[PDB]
């Protein structure tokens, strides 16, 4: 009974962090059960003690309600750390969203970390000790963070009214006070510009402004660099603003545009905090909530973001929930969570029991909770959570200050709104009833693309801008329709993106731009899909497309493993080495035996070659594993494979310095790739089941090798790079010839020159073409039976060598031709019926017997061995 | 032969489904009522006028037509003789753009050719019911004559019959109890009221149970003698598939829209109470702008893309849009580009999708809210703008007098909806073509 | 057969053969796709498996692979 006394004690420990170390009936039972175990299932009554213990855990998790995001054991694994102050602050992004970690010196907290790892100076210190609960201290650090934002916000109002530049405040207060100063400075000019009748002056002071920022985001490093490109978003929004209400002809039309806009405040005779800055869409008013959410990217200001703010903030103003529909792809859940982040509020999203928890949580802090996918739910849960929302809306209407929901009484909060996305391929009535649907457009791709690429400062920027969505709709128009060919926002995103790596090796201009479009279009499309995209580039653009040393390692690894350089093979190669060079996240898809386990190994033989690097190779199948055994489950805790290869790659000095390599060579199964979700991502943090959090190296480059993508999401194929081989990549005499130096591998020079001479192309060429014509149970390609045609023969040669040195060479000669006819015959139409083998006789015949065989050596037959048996009745 | 065709009926839609003793039940209503020279044909001829006037009231208007007519043809094939018959499969045909021919020549038959020859579909159609049948029969005389107390007013949507249910109430001397659905609360609210009511007596109606079909299948199959105890389940059309048990054991009622545009606006005025001068004005201008919109939505084929459902919650965004634009605004000077642009794009432009509706709206908005001097939203009646130095009470009499003025000509659709007429010509005809088709699909089997 | 990571048959002179038939029998699971004919592909091509409970790389040297199964 280890494992039962292992439970015991480990559930007796967890109690007492929970209980024994602080201080009716179920207390007693377990203190008597506690006694009568140190005496000594009484586990069982443990676990029942437990669940009868949930309401004191129910009141203590809603005594601070950031804490009713986490489930139950990551809660009480929380609360038992009430002394030690440890594990609160690794864990914790779950309930903020985007804080990762909290920096605490001297026992006292005075910074904390964003999702990415900004670092923010606190107004004020925490003192701590191991009487404070964790849920005092967390509202103290809650309130701190929010003092501390409001009066970094103060000071930047204070320094830009001051008249100080703003270089010089860019790189030392945080992004979101910088962010509202900016707002506000803007809109004060463009207010009191607006009770005259000039724009020029303030215009010409901003584009020296973006001018400005242009050139430190040329010379900033990382953070900065975010930070200077976050707020250079919005700052060529102000100048498209100005423009915009620079060519208004009347003064109607540019209080038209000044109002549809969105446009900034702050009260001066209000002394509250957190409720001094108010923001004005459309003559309505929504409060500025002051929350930091760390340092995510800016959408670009499109007209069409403008359009649903607007239709969020009409949604809003009478507490309605706003509602989106529309075709996949045109930012739905990007434009909420940009409201969000300009507003000044995180938002829980939710990949849409659990969802009724987090349903009540987000209505009980007064954040809000946005969904997505709202269709794919089943109907008892959709009706469940539809009914919940709806409820809880109704009660936000009336004026309610606190509902009952599943039995239990939960405060309403006075600043909860909930929204909603759909993917139609709908809203229930009673949803319908409370909500305000609205119906996504396509964005202009055209803008965005303008825009990021005046950000990455290429010199141009419209005209490079309105040339590659043009090419993107072209490739979209003029090919073949499969499952993973996307020509959207999401890829017009990616390239603009890998555009960056490019840059400082081949400058900024039109060919970098040329260059990575290659590289991220060219490698997922087939053979004629590649001849339109080759037209299409030359057509389009004007750059029609130094690798002496990856090349020569590439054909010196090939030539030492007994491959051929095919220019297919070669090309595959190539895109394959530029396409893992800066995208982590690679597949491989192809027919059985196009030659992708052999690339692979071929690119990375060659880059351990080049670069110097050590590699070590996991080669792993999905479906051959189950799920626990590849991860790991709860029984104590078992570790599986792929977390033990994490632990000893982590936890280990050979490991850092080499390139650790693992392939995935299965089926793309929807769970592991689910699984996988959390680590494709820019997050790189595999999701234990206990919830530990296991780093990832930079090297560990992931990638898979599939036939079949039909049953994979087109999320996948767009997060992860898609190689695709539409053709082999193989001559068949390569084949025979890295065969046959396999097999030599595994009067000998006499007998290897004789089998080379057996095998001429021009012969070899039309048996094979003439011989595709049969009929094949479970047929395969020829392609795949020279696999067992050359080893066959090789082994037949070896097993006849024993007496290869008595006998002419007509005779050797005769033998050789009789044991590649033997081998050819049982491979390549070894599969069939015997007339259609005697017609393969003839076929072979007239292009050059049925049991013709060499018995221990002389040209006999098996016809003088057969026995006749001798059989009883019984 | 009249049951398989309601079979037919009943196969076809699930609100459509008829029960056989409800039709023998409606064949002996017709020795409960009490010549062509004989009995017989009189027994034959009461028996099709009772069916016609008993479930008449289960369809819309479209299979209440097709009905209606299909019994005609079938009485006249019987009847009539030869030449009557090719005569009315020759309309038929033609109705139909099938086969094109002359009358084999009865004056009303006659009639029939010149209605036919006019292109006036609708009145050559409703030519059936004028003539066949002489009875017809509303909610009241349904709710009037019929035993069984579970009644299922499925009504499709923007046509709302619960105003004629608490009328019909009050002209009863009833109170109705107006029942929502779809909160736990509201389900054990409901469920304490019908307990009552079963006991006690006392109408109830029962509203929007389109969320709450698994309370119904979970309640009302278990739950199915009082007088004045009519329960109402208000149900649609266009919603989820109700229980067949259910409606078995419940009559079927179908509700229809209000024809005109100017009894909309006269709604709305009166729904709407309060505020300035402008405010009213506003509010007015809005009221006619949403009543023109929902006319021209019924229009599928021709005035719209596909069909959309602008219900008051658009009405009262808009609404409330405009007092805050008219309240934060000291100059009194209303900005009607900015008031435009949010009507057609945000308020009623949210939920359309396609570019030529919005476009539509877009140009409607224009037409309506444009606020000139002289304000022609319909030929018909002329709006000048509002002074300054008065009250809102004299504003809401000449409002209100200016909407009793105005009289709605029967060329509504096309005049008031700034629609040419060939469209409206063409989707009759489409109708037309549509209902026809359907009938000799019927015809032929 | 018996482990010493290498997995030795019994005989020491003979070469263990893996029987197989039926190999359509086995059902392909939710997502298109069989799982033991693929620990058998695993088992003939990369010569070896990776063990479960351990997590530990065993190869295979001299065990063979044979079928018997209708067609389709
Ligand atoms: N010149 C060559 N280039 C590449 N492969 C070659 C060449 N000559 C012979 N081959 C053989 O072709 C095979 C190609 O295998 P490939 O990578 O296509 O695997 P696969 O059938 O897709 O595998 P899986 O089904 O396991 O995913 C190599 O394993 C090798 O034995
Ligand atoms: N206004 C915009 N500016 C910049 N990028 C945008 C904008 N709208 C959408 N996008 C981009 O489009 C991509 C696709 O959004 P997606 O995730 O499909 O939204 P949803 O899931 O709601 O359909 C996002 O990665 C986003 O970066």
């Amino acid at each position: 009974i280890q494992v039962n006394w292992v439970e015991v004690q480990f559930y007796w420990l967890d109690l007492y962090g929970i209980l024994g170390e602080n201080l009716p009936l179920e207390t007693s039972k377990f203190k008597s059960l506690t006694s009568e175990y140190k005496m000594i299932l009484t586990i069982d009554s443990l676990k029942m003690i437990k669940s009868s213990l949930s309401t004191f855990l129910e009141r203590q998790r809603r005594q601070f309600p950031r804490f009713y995001f986490l489930g139950n054991d990551d809660l009480l694994k929380i609360i038992g750390s009430g002394k030690h102050h440890d594990q609160v602050s690794k864990f914790m992004k779950k309930m903020f969203g985007s804080i990762e970690s909290i920096i605490f010196f001297e026992d006292s907290i005075t910074g904390v970390r964003s999702v990415e790892g900004e670092v923010l100076n606190l107004n004020e210190k925490i003192e701590l000790k191991d009487s404070i609960q964790a849920q005092e201290w967390l509202n103290i650090l809650d309130t701190e963070i929010k003092l501390s934002v409001f009066t970094q916000f103060r000071d930047c109002l204070g320094q830009l009214k001051d008249g100080t530049d703003i270089e010089v405040v860019v790189s030392k207060y945080i992004f979101q006070a910088i962010l509202l100063s900016a707002q506000v400075m803007w809109t004060e000019l463009v207010e009191k510009c607006l009770q005259t009748n000039e724009f020029s002056k303030y215009w010409k002071e901003v584009d020296m402004k973006i001018k400005g920022l242009l050139d430190k985001l040329n010379k900033s490093s990382d953070n900065v660099k975010k930070k200077i490109e976050a707020l250079l978003v919005e700052y060529l929004h102000f100048n498209n603003v100005i423009g915009q209400l620079k060519n208004c002809s009347t003064k109607e039309e540019a209080r038209l545009l000044w109002a549809k806009v969105q446009k900034f405040y702050q009260k001066n005779d209000t002394l509250d905090d957190l409720n001094s800055v108010f923001i004005s869409q459309s003559g309505y008013l929504l409060q500025y909530k002051f929350e930091y959410i760390g340092i995510p990217e800016r959408l670009i200001y499109t007209p069409l973001l403008l359009v649903g703010f607007a239709t969020l903030t009409d949604s809003l103003h009478q507490k309605y929930g706003g509602c989106f529909f529309g075709p996949a792809g045109t930012g739905k859940t990007e434009t909420v969570k940009a409201f969000g982040q300009n507003l000044g509020r995180v938002v829980v999203v939710f990949n849409c029991q659990v969802l009724s928890r987090l349903l009540v949580g987000i209505t009980q802090i007064g954040a809000w909770g946005c969904f997505d996918e709202f269709n794919r739910l089943d109907e008892k849960v959709l009706s469940a959570v539809s009914a919940n929302i709806q409820q809880i809306q109704n009660g936000l209407q009336v004026g309610k200050s606190h509902i009952t929901l599943l039995e239990e009484e939960t405060p309403l909060s006075p600043h909860t709104a909930v929204f909603i996305t759909l993917n139609p391929g709908e809203l229930p009535e009673n949803l319908k009833k409370s909500f305000r649907e609205f119906s996504m457009k396509s964005p202009q791709s055209g803008t965005i693309a303008e825009m990021i690429l005046q950000i990455m400062g290429f010199e141009d920027s419209k005209s490079l801008a309105s040339k590659i969505v043009h090419f993107l709709e072209l490739l979209s128009s003029k090919c073949s329709s499969m499952n993973h060919y996307h020509f959207g926002l999401r890829t017009l995103k990616g390239v603009l993106r890998n555009c960056s790596p490019l840059v400082s090796e081949f400058g900024e201009g039109e060919k970098t731009v040329v260059e990575s479009l290659k590289r991220v279009i060219l490698p997922s499309l087939g053979d004629t899909d590649e001849l339109v995209f080759k037209d299409e580039l030359s057509k389009i653009f004007d750059s029609a497309g130094n690798s002496k040393a990856i090349v020569q390692c590439l054909k010196d690894a090939g030539q030492r493993s007994g491959f051929s350089m095919s220019e297919e093979f070669l090309k595959k190669c190539m895109q394959f080495y530029y396409m893992q060079k800066t995208q982590q996240a690679l597949i491989l898809v192809g027919k059985a035996g196009c030659g992708k386990t052999a690339t692979w190994k071929t690119v990375i033989d060659a880059m351990a070659i080049f670069d110097g690097h050590a590699n070590v190779v996991y080669v792993i199948d999905t479906k051959v594993l189950t799920k626990e055994s590849l991860y790991g489950s709860m029984l104590e805790w078992r570790d599986g494979l792929f977390t033990s290869i994490l632990r000893r790659v982590n936890d280990d000095g050979t490991f850092k310095n080499s390139r650790i390599w693992v392939v995935f060579d299965s089926d793309l199964d929807p769970e592991y790739v689910e699984a996988m979700n959390s680590v494709l991502d820019d997050n790189k943090i595999l999701t234990l089941p206990n919830g530990e959090r296991l780093p990832i190296p930079p090297n560990f480059r992931i990638l898979f090798e599939t036939d079949n993508l039909d049953h994979t999401t087109p999320a996948t194929i767009t997060r992860c790079g898609l190689l695709w081989f539409s053709t082999d990549v193989c001559s068949i005499s390569s084949k025979i010839d890295h065969l046959l130096n396999k097999s030599y591998e595994a009067e000998l020079d006499k007998l290897k020159d004789l089998i080379s001479d057996s095998f001429d192309m021009a012969s070899l060429t039309n048996i094979f073409t003439c011989s595709n014509d049969l009929v094949h149970i479970l047929g395969v390609r020829t392609f795949n039976k020279l696999e067992t045609a050359v080893q066959l023969a090789v082994h037949l040669i070896s097993s006849y060598r024993q007496w290869f040195q008595n006998l002419d060479d007509k005779s050797l000669k005769d033998v050789i031709t009789l044991l590649i006819k033997r081998s050819l015959l049982y491979a390549l139409a070894g599969d069939s019926t015997g007339e259609s083998q005697r017609a393969f006789i003839q076929t072979i015949n007239t292009y050059f017997s049925d049991y013709s065989t060499i018995v221990i050596l002389s040209f006999s037959s098996f016809c003088s061995e057969i026995p006749s048996v001798s059989l009883e009745a019984h | 032969k009249i049951f398989s065709m309601l079979e037919k009926f009943g196969q076809f839609h699930w609100f459509y489904g008829i029960s056989i003793g409800q039709f023998l039940s409606c064949f002996k209503r017709v020795f409960i009522k009490k010549a062509a020279r004989t009995r017989v044909d009189e027994i034959l001829w009461l028996l099709y006028q009772e069916v016609y006037c008993q479930f008449s009231t289960a369809l819309d208007k479209k299979f209440k037509m097709i009905m209606a007519m299909t019994m005609f043809c079938l009485y006249k094939f019987d009847i009539e003789s030869e030449q009557y018959k090719e005569a009315v499969l020759t309309m038929i045909g033609v109705l139909s753009e099938s086969s094109d021919g002359v009358p084999k020549l009865n004056d009303d038959l006659r009639y029939l050719w010149d209605y036919v020859t006019t292109k006036s579909y609708i009145s050559a159609l409703n030519w059936f019911k004028n003539e066949f049948f002489v009875d017809e029969w509303n909610i009241a005389d349904v709710v009037a004559n019929s035993e069984n107390n579970y009644f299922t007013m499925a009504s499709e949507r923007d046509v709302d019959g619960t105003f004629k249910l608490i009328e019909l109430a009050k002209a009863s001397k009833e109170s109705l109890k107006i029942i929502p659905l779809g909160s736990i609360e509201n389900l054990n609210y409901a469920q304490e009221e019908i307990s009552k009511s079963k006991i006690e007596g006392g109408w109830i109606l029962l509203q929007n149970i389109q969320m709450s079909l698994s309370w119904v299948k979970t309640y009302l199959h278990k739950h199915v003698e009082h007088e004045k105890f009519k329960m109402f389940m208000t149900c649609h059309l266009t919603g989820d598939k109700l229980p067949a048990p259910l409606l078995q054991r419940t009559d079927r009622v179908v509700y229809e829209d209000i024809p005109g545009i100017l009894d909309t606006v006269k709604d709305l005025w009166g729904s709407q109470f309060f505020s300035g001068v402008w405010s009213v004005y506003c509010t007015f201008l809005l009221s006619w702008f949403h009543a023109l919109i929902t006319a021209r939505t019924r229009l599928v084929p021709h005035g719209f893309s596909k069909k959309y459902y602008f219900n008051d919650c658009d009405f009262q965004f808009a609404s409330v849009y405009l007092e805050n634009v008219l309240a934060t605004n000291s100059t009194n000077n209303i900005p009607w580009a900015q008031v435009r642009d949010h009507i057609a794009t945000i308020v009623y432009g949210g939920k359309i999708d396609e570019e030529k509706d919005l476009e539509v709206v877009a140009k409607l908005c224009a037409h309506v809210f444009c606020g000139s001097d002289n304000l022609q939203i319909v030929p018909g009646v002329r709006i000048p703008q509002p002074l300054l130095q008065q009250s809102e009470e004299e504003e809401r009499a000449r409002l209100t007098a200016i909407l009793s003025n105005t009289i709605e000509p029967a060329d509504s659709l096309s005049s008031w909806l700034q629609l040419p007429r060939e469209s409206i010509l063409d989707y009759e005809r489409l109708q037309a073509k549509e209902v026809a088709s359907s009938t000799e699909q019927l015809l032929q089997e | 057969t018996n482990y010493v990571l290498t997995l030795l048959p019994k005989s020491d002179i003979k070469n263990l053969v893996l029987f197989c038939d039926e190999i359509n029998l086995p059902k392909l699971d939710k997502y298109g796709s069989q799982n033991v004919v693929l620990f058998l592909r695993q088992l003939m091509e990369k010569q070896g498996f990776w063990k479960t409970p351990e997590n530990k790389w065993v190869t295979i040297e001299r065990i063979h692979i044979v079928g018997a199964c209708n067609p389709p």
